[PDB]
């Protein structure tokens, strides 16, 4: 059973994710909110 | 009124809160007021 | 489209593997191991019977 698998790769940004969640979502700019959470004591951003 | 001009992230924050809040007092009153004596709720573990 | 003949000399090797008996010569799997490491598990693997 035992068969050479195809290897493979995939480089994943989680900017594009975050500032691609649809509208219902909340999309974001991840570098952006992550100061706004970093100045803040607490927040959080996007969701599910 | 008040509640109506919270941005949804905010919206969700006051439900999270009034949830907890809530629970709290209304597990209390239950416990002291409301509890039959057969059912030998003595705290908030007992109720769950 | 046409098939290139198969070549005879293997076709009497199987027709005699055949004819000698055994029967139960499965086809091998399409392995991804080199001769000598088939090998040396082949080996332990008869060792032990």
């Amino acid at each position: 059973r035992d068969k050479r698998a195809l290897e493979v790769e995939r480089t994943v940004s989680l900017a594009e994710v975050y500032a691609g969640l649809p509208k219902d979502n909340g999309p974001f700019s991840l570098a952006q909110e992550i100061d706004k959470l970093v100045s803040q004591g607490s927040g959080s951003a996007g969701s599910g | 009124v008040l509640t109506a001009g919270l941005n949804s992230q905010q919206a969700n924050t006051l439900h999270a809160f009034l949830d907890e809040s809530r629970s709290a007092a209304l597990s209390t009153y239950y416990i002291r007021q409301v509890a039959k004596a057969a059912a030998a709720i003595k705290s908030r573990d007992d109720l769950y | 489209i046409y098939a290139t003949p198969a070549d005879p000399k293997a076709l009497l090797s199987a027709a005699v593997a055949t004819s000698q008996g055994g029967g139960k010569l499965p086809e091998s799997f399409m392995s991804l191991w080199r001769f000598p490491h088939m090998l040396e598990n082949a080996r332990g693997m008869v060792s032990q019977l």
